[PDB]
């Protein structure tokens, strides 16, 4: 998991994690991307690059979220893999 | 709808695969005469495409076109060629781009390695510089976009990732490519996409300059 998406540092993790992706899982749009992207609520500051350059992305998509591929997953097994995660 | 025709080409051209890869997003349908070789310089061939340059494009209904940017345009559709006069000003833009700031460069840095050239250790390294300003360009731009323009694929990524083929494989090892992690990851993206996989297939980034 991130974090907190709506907290800074959480945002800071999504940014990270995003520098060398497009999406959040693959190379393609996903439903990972339409939870993520809902969890974060209103667009990252610029300085957090990737995470706003990655946001306007999805937002390009919304009209056509329920279509993307996969199915949504809780938001901690979304980026890098938690220590402690149960399941 | 879509075109349909053949495209002559020796195998395994970058310049065949800005055509493929576009197809493959328009669906049309081109086939590939490859296996052909120095059949350039036949009369029929130059009455239909003068230039004698490769690839060349043969419609099923006779139309002939001869440049590699203008079949890729032509087997495209408008989601590629840029649905506004805004972003089809865009593709022509990086398409351009393409040809006259990478292609030039490029070469001189990469036939050496190819033995195409010679080897000039000046030129060789000004050709760096070059280069190495070009990923500068590009990493600076695509620090807030995912692809060149709009959100969707447009003939720009597919022709630029196309001319940076050879140096992506060849040439640009990580030492080298460090500097430009959002023209990599860029770069990454595109070939990833199941349109461009089909043509380019896995594309192994260079691990040690050659």
């Amino acid at each position: 998991g991130f974090g907190d998406l709506k907290s800074p540092a959480g945002l800071q993790v999504l940014n990270d994690y995003l520098a060398d992706k497009s999406y959040i899982e693959g190379y393609v749009p996903s439903q990972a991307d339409v939870a993520v992207f809902e969890a974060v609520s209103s667009p990252p500051p610029a300085d957090l690059c990737h995470a706003l350059r990655w946001y306007n992305h999805i937002k390009s998509y919304e009209k056509e979220k329920a279509s993307l591929p996969g199915v949504k997953k809780a938001l901690g097994k979304y980026g890098p893999a938690d220590v402690e995660d149960t399941t | 709808a879509m075109a349909a025709g053949t495209l002559y080409t020796y195998p395994e051209n970058w310049r065949a695969f800005k055509a493929l890869i576009a197809a493959q997003y328009s669906g049309a349908q081109v086939r590939v005469l490859s296996a052909f070789g120095q059949t350039n310089r036949t009369p029929e061939f130059l009455r239909k495409f003068p230039a004698g340059k490769v690839p060349a494009f043969e419609g099923d209904d006779g139309f002939c076109v001869f440049e590699s940017n203008a079949i890729a345009y032509y087997v495209s559709n408008e989601e590629l060629r840029g649905s506004t006069p805004e972003a089809a000003a865009q593709v022509v833009q990086w398409v351009s781009f393409a040809d006259s700031d990478i292609v030039p460069p490029a070469s001189t840095w990469v036939f050496p390695t190819l033995g195409i050239m010679h080897h000039n250790k000046q030129a060789t390294e000004n050709a760096k510089e070059e280069v190495r300003r070009i990923l500068g360009l590009l990493d600076a731009y695509l620090k807030t976009r995912t692809f060149l323009v709009g959100e969707r694929v447009t003939l720009a990524d597919i022709t630029v990732v196309c001319t940076l083929l050879w140096l992506y494989k060849q040439v640009l090892e990580p030492s080298f490519r460090q500097a430009f992690p959002n023209t990599n990851r860029w770069f990454l993206t595109c070939i990833n996409q199941p349109q461009f996989r089909a043509v380019l297939g896995e594309v192994k980034l260079c691990e040690k300059m050659a």
